[PDB]
RNA sequence: UUACAGCCCCGCCCCGGCAGCAGCAGCUCGCCGAAUCCCGGGGCCGAGGGAGCGAGACCCGUGCCGCCGCGCUCUCCCCCC
RNA sequence: GGCCCGGGGGCCACGGCGUCCCCCGCGAGCGCACGGGGUCGGCGGCGAUGUCGGCUACCCACCCGACCCGUCUUGAAACAC
RNA sequence: UCGCUGGCAGUCGGCAGAGCGAGAAAGAGAGUGGCGCGGACGCUACGCCGCGACGAGUAGGAGGGCCGCUGCGGUGAGCCU
């Protein structure tokens, strides 16, 4: 029978199911994102601690 | 049989987990852990012995029957579903009551029940509502709060408790943790001036008042 | 030119193009390319055999850019969300007709 | 005790100049005159309450005149406060320049 | 023609030095995302209905099944409520 | 750029023994699921002479639309028959 | 509606063994030596089932009518004071 496409753009697991590495490279980018994030907010204090 | 242990990948978002493929192959340490390689009951009867089936034919079939369906993976009953409380609802705050026979009155949350409906309960005291179960999309939750963390409430009291059964007459043990709750929580509210007057009120709308205009 | 709007797409534009709208041209039938199967049994002979390897040939052509672009059925865009800007003059004359450059990935975006 | 319902008008269909979708109607809700105004009353439902000759079955009461087609707000109509509406059955041409109820309880706050 | 305000250019100062950075001083001026991810809200919809799984001539189960992505046990310790 | 040639904290679809040569084919179990199209193993009210349901069909009201058919004609609502 | 001029005779059942959707031709090949008696539906094959794309029309053409009227041969142990 035909089967309901589903969109690999909202859908993780229809992502993976057509390209598995992007499982890997969305956990790299989510880590790097986090650690950025946080090197900038202690920048941030250490910049208003020379304020 | 071992005993289980709790996952060793963190979430990172739901779907997705902390550490990689091989990461968690040396976590788990699966290099040493490297592994290879009824129907019938027999009843004596007082003649001889009968081998009894437990499971016999049917003695009528139907003239014609609907087929299986296909089978879906996502839908579970309604016992196991995820519930989720708007983050304005918090234990102690004021609830307006919207749609019920007591529809307008401010009232104080207590806790977020097992099906996802909020316990309210309000003072008999002060407006006429008891311990009693709401929805938490018919309510306005007002920015107002009570320190209720020090509150104990019974355990018992829970959907089953709840629950209609089937004229209707009040019952001792409902009146008794009415009661029990009442003569707990009334102190922490007469220490707030003017919030048994507040409790008191009834809410409703005049004329120049808009809702979205109005912060609750 | 006058019926037409082309630019030059993102890598971006490809994979949001074949992974949305991505139909498959199989025994000249539309099917939707719900797994890398669909893929293999129509283009395995020329050593693509995933969507990465179709959309990475998509971009950077190579050789069997035709038999890879021939299976690709033609999609089917949506209307432009928040509206063109003039169907019936060129892109230059603050139309929509013509070529853009690299504006083509905003329309892309847009029309998805 | 008082009101627990906000006003609003029944100003006509969703139409273009010369075609009417009788499937939604527009309601102008009295002091919204906004798009980022409108945004709190998207999702609630709301009441068209008429009076008919002979009794209908009442929720939690006796038998008496009254009549409600039910409805819900589902998105912004233009730059001034403008709402869409849908009702579980088209609204009357009577109706028109009338007065609707838009509820609260379909609560999101 | 700088004084009781300033402004504009030259050469030397580590491109004089320090933040910061297409800036939350939420708008002084761009193009973006394999150099991109997360969360939330509103609206319409539910088309199809025997996809099996497991034992096997030692068996006659069962109704969560395929593909994909994971978790725990068949190793041993430690920590917290 | 060369698996970032080669010598002196973080990440990974890395993971045995056996040897000849090169440079330097069948482990078991369970469990969760963004996984080949919806389910609840969730509820509430109102019902015997006045209430419930009946798109369609009888009459009426309102909003939008809406010129009288056949015909010859390039051209019909035609002051064309 | 058209196309695939696609699929289904395999309902192969205790005389049993449940398969033919899966990237990459062609054997669920045969042999020679070294207890409990059980298992839905289906297939008027002029039938049933599965995918895709498509749907304006005067003059005109073609197909299907388990649309309709009268009469004849068969047939309904048809109907009716
Ligand atoms: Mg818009
Ligand atoms: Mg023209
Ligand atoms: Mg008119
Ligand atoms: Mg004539
Ligand atoms: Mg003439
Ligand atoms: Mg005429
Ligand atoms: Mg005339
Ligand atoms: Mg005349
Ligand atoms: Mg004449
Ligand atoms: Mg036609």
């Amino acid at each position: 029978r035909r089967v309901l496409k589903k969109n690999p753009l909202k859908n993780l697991r229809i992502m993976l199911k057509l390209n598995p590495y992007a499982k890997t490279m969305r956990r790299n980018t989510i880590l790097r994102q986090a650690r950025n994030h946080k090197l900038r907010v202690e920048r941030a204090a250490a910049a208003l601690a020379a304020k | 049989k071992g005993k289980p242990h709790c996952s060793r990948n963190p979430v990172l978002v739901r779907g997705i987990g902390r550490y990689s493929r091989s990461a968690m192959y040396s976590r788990k340490a699966l290099y040493k852990r490297k592994y290879a390689a009824l129907a019938t009951v027999t009843k004596p009867v007082g003649g001889g012995t009968r081998v009894v089936k437990l499971r016999k034919m049917p003695r009528y079939y139907p003239t014609e029957d609907v087929p299986r369906k296909l089978l879906s993976h996502g839908k579970k009953p309604f016992s196991q579903h995820v519930r989720k409380l708007r983050a304005s609802i918090t234990p102690g705050t004021i609830l307006i009551i919207l749609t019920g026979r007591h529809r307008g009155k401010r009232v104080v949350f207590l806790k977020q029940l097992s099906s996802g409906l909020l316990l309210v309960t309000g003072p008999l005291s002060l407006n006429r509502v008891p311990l009693r179960r709401t929805h938490q999309k018919f309510v306005i939750a007002t920015s107002t709060k009570i320190d209720i963390s020090g509150v104990k409430i019974p355990k018992h009291l829970t959907d089953a408790y709840f629950k209609k059964k089937k004229k209707y007459e009040i019952t001792e043990q409902r009146k008794v943790d009415q009661k029990a709750v009442d003569s707990q929580i009334l102190p922490k509210i007469k220490a707030v001036p003017q919030l048994q007057g507040y409790l008191r009120s009834v809410f409703a709308l005049t004329n120049g008042v808009y809702p979205h205009k109005l912060v609750f | 030119e006058p019926y037409i709007a082309w630019g030059y797409p993102n890598l971006k534009s490809v994979n949001e193009l074949i992974y949305k709208r991505g139909y498959g041209k199989i025994n000249k039938k539309r099917i939707a390319l719900t797994d890398n199967t669909l893929i293999a049994r129509s283009l395995g002979k020329y050593n693509i055999i995933c969507m990465e390897d179709l959309i990475h040939e998509i971009y950077t052509v190579g050789k069997h850019f035709k038999e890879a672009n021939n299976f690709l059925w033609p999609f089917k865009l949506s209307s432009p969300r928040g509206g063109m800007k003039k169907k019936t003059t060129h892109f230059v004359e603050g139309g929509d007709a013509g070529n853009r450059e690299d504006q083509i990935n905003r329309l892309i975006r847009r029309m998805n | 005790s008082g009101r627990l319902w906000c006003k609003a008008i029944f100003a006509g269909y969703k139409r273009g100049l010369r075609n009417q979708r009788e499937h939604t109607a527009l309601l102008k809700i009295e002091g919204v005159y906004a798009r980022d105004e409108t945004e709190f009353y998207l999702g609630k439902r709301c009441a068209y309450v008429y009076k008919a000759k002979n009794n209908t079955v009442t929720p939690g009461g006796k038998p008496n005149k009254t009549r409600v087609i039910w409805g819900k707000v589902t998105r912004a109509h233009g730059n001034s406060g403008m709402v869409r509406a849908k009702f579980r059955s088209n609204l009357p041409a009577k109706a028109i320049g009338h007065r609707i109820r838009v509820m609260l309880y379909p609560s999101r706050i």
